[PDB]
């Protein structure tokens, strides 16, 4: 039907472009939120991270 | 080895008095001096917890410490225990220990005050005036800067 | 829209726009309508062009999927103007992660 | 690809070692004289940091022995954030400074790419008019 | 052969260097004193850091020895980041600088 | 050798009291007070397995040690041992090990310990503030920096 | 850790020599193979010349 | 609303702080009930000690 094509069609590109679409999202984090890109580390231990 | 008095009767036996393997016997105020000493060098390393930790019970101030009373120090920690006593009793027989034995009750002490000193080189936490960075995301929560240690 | 455009490609490498018709009863363009050129955010994960394209402007792209996210009472918005029923809530894949704590 | 992508790895590197020597310059205890208990035994106040007097008294005699050795006094060294750190800070930022760069105006390639996406704009608008 | 196939080995090994260099930056220990277990016993708490002492105490004296022999306190040089590495750095970047050239 | 008799009796060989070489005979109390020793420092040096490990077995607190039960040391530990068992009993004969002892004592000691030392001399892992490079493949898995210590 | 603890004493001997710390000398890349890549370098700059 | 003007939104929220005198003021400009003192969402802190 319809809606199994569109969904095939729609998980081909989205797996096709899915690194450089991380990378891009990372790229607007890393420029836009924070530079410390530490989503794990963060919360272990209270350290000092700087932001130059 | 099990209770205070046999610490005694070890660290006689290391300066060769009172061993059996010399023939020589024992007197029972030699064994009330010896642990007296032997709580007196015992309190003195403690420091009232300040100081080495061994495992060593102190008698109660109503009961003064005897001969059959367990000393509860580790297995590792006996050797230092009765060659320390040892090296402090020499004098009392008008004697001085060997350098065998000194350089074993120095060794001793060194291993029994390893691991405390393992365990309290623990630094400082962050000084009051440092400002945790950017890149905490608990800074959101007005956590610019450190708790005060 | 083309500042956010610019921005995103100086940044993430990648922009996009989107060309829609309205009707406007007073002050149209032509034939009672108008054409605007309203932004689109993070193209990067919100516009999935077809894997087959060969060309910038994207042109050989037979299909494109444009991922829409919005709050609530923009959902009720979304459906009102687009005769939807609010009442069934949509789904997705979702274009955006969690890897920064938002509220 | 834009342009703040290449130069992640240099600028996470001198967020690092920014943050590392700013951690050594906290942490490091200061630079205090090394004294012995009963070097300093009654004249603690002395050292304490006033400026009421004009001496540093240090006890000159041990009862159980002759008079003190008074070794040369030793000061903890002071923090270093030691060359290591700084010079690869330098080459980081350096490295950031070289890559970031689009190209050299020098935004002219990301200038023609905006044009080809209005010429692309225009061909859809004229579409659009035609058939609206 | 287009511009960036002969500056790959100077690429190469400019990246090289500044990982083993970050390498050295993060793994090495830092310099801290060296203290034997006995100078510092009951003193621990004055060499953590704060600011709350205005001496450094030692231990002056040994039960079964004389007083503590206290020679004089050695630290960690502090990490370095060979020359030889600063040096290659340098000769790799130049060389990688030479050969960008299409005329 | 195979018992901790065995390692008593050769320390006391060593020494030159209780061998057959200069036909001296053995004091049953003798070897237990060895064998006292014996523990107590195998015990320290074990430093509840913070220390320098060597096979040996300890008698459980139930039952004390005895002269046959196996020692379970290597075959390359048991000189070291009886030669610094020899060193520490010295003095309970009012007698001071040679120059050799300590010397073969010292070494066994080193050499027991050589390959503990290389064991343990494992790097700690990165420091939780340290990125991984654009080099790493496992980059996009957003592991950007590394795992904490 | 604030500090580098180190062994004082020995069982079969007095305390630990502890002679003053050596390490590893850092690699130089002599200055005979820098002074030679200069030399190298200069030699093909001067003969890199069609006139 | 995805638009730096905010045309986009269909409804924005302005939330006013005001001493009594201006409570009163505000009730008699509006004709509100200047007897039943108001509340919202406090939008500022208190992290500096101000009296």
């Amino acid at each position: 039907n319809r809606l199994e094509s569109i969904l095939s069609r729609f998980d081909a590109d989205w797996t096709a472009s899915d690194e450089a679409r991380r990378e891009a999202k990372n790229d607007l984090f890393f420029s836009r939120v924070s530079q410390w890109d530490d989503w794990l580390s963060q919360y272990t231990t209270l350290q000092y991270r700087g932001q130059f | 080895i099990k209770t205070k008095g046999d610490l005694v009767r070890a660290a006689l036996r290391k300066l060769g008095v009172a061993s059996d393997a010399t023939l020589t016997d024992v007197e029972p105020q030699s064994m009330q001096d010896a642990v007296d000493d032997l709580e007196a060098m015992m309190a003195e390393w403690y420091q009232d917890g300040k100081g080495i930790i061994t495992g060593y019970v102190f008698s109660d101030d109503e009961n003064p410490p005897a001969e059959g009373d367990d000393h509860g120090l580790r297995s590792s920690a006996v050797s230092a225990v009765f060659h320390n006593l040892a090296c402090r009793i020499a004098p009392d027989y008008a004697l001085e220990a060997t350098a065998k034995i000194i350089a074993t009750a120095k060794y001793g002490k060194e291993l029994l005050y390893k691991q405390t000193a393992i365990s309290r080189a623990k630094r400082a936490p962050y000084p009051s005036r440092m400002p945790t960075g950017s890149g905490n995301s608990f800074a959101n929560l007005n956590e610019w800067h450190y708790f005060p240690g | 829209a083309v500042n956010i455009a610019v921005r995103e490609q100086i940044e993430a490498g990648v922009g996009a726009w989107r060309l829609v018709t309205d009707y406007e009863d007073q002050s149209p363009t032509s034939n009672n309508q108008v054409i605007r050129r309203e932004p689109i955010h993070s193209a990067c994960s919100h516009v999935i062009w077809d894997s087959n394209s060969k060309l910038m402007d994207k042109s050989d792209a037979r299909h494109c999927t444009v991922i829409h996210s919005m709050s609530q009472n923009g959902w009720e918005d979304f459906a009102e103007k687009y005769d939807l029923d609010a009442d069934d809530i949509p789904s997705f894949q979702n274009p955006n992660d969690w890897v920064f704590p938002w509220l | 690809e834009g342009v703040v992508r290449l130069t992640k790895d240099g600028q996470r590197l001198r967020n690092m070692i920014m943050s590392f020597n700013a951690d050594i310059v906290a942490r490091t205890p200061k630079k205090k004289p090394f004294f012995w208990p009963e070097q300093i035994a009654g004249f603690e106040h002395m050292y304490d940091g006033n400026d009421d007097y004009p001496y540093y008294l240090l006890n000159r005699t041990d009862e159980n022995s002759g008079d003190l050795p008074t070794q040369p006094l030793a000061y903890y060294e002071n923090p270093e954030v030691p060359q290591a750190n700084a010079y690869m800070l330098e080459a980081a930022t350096s490295a950031v400074k070289e890559v970031a760069t689009l190209g050299v105006l020098e935004t002219y390639v990301f200038q023609d790419n905006l044009a080809t996406a209005m010429r692309r704009d225009g061909e859809i608008y004229q579409s659009i008019v035609n058939d609206i």
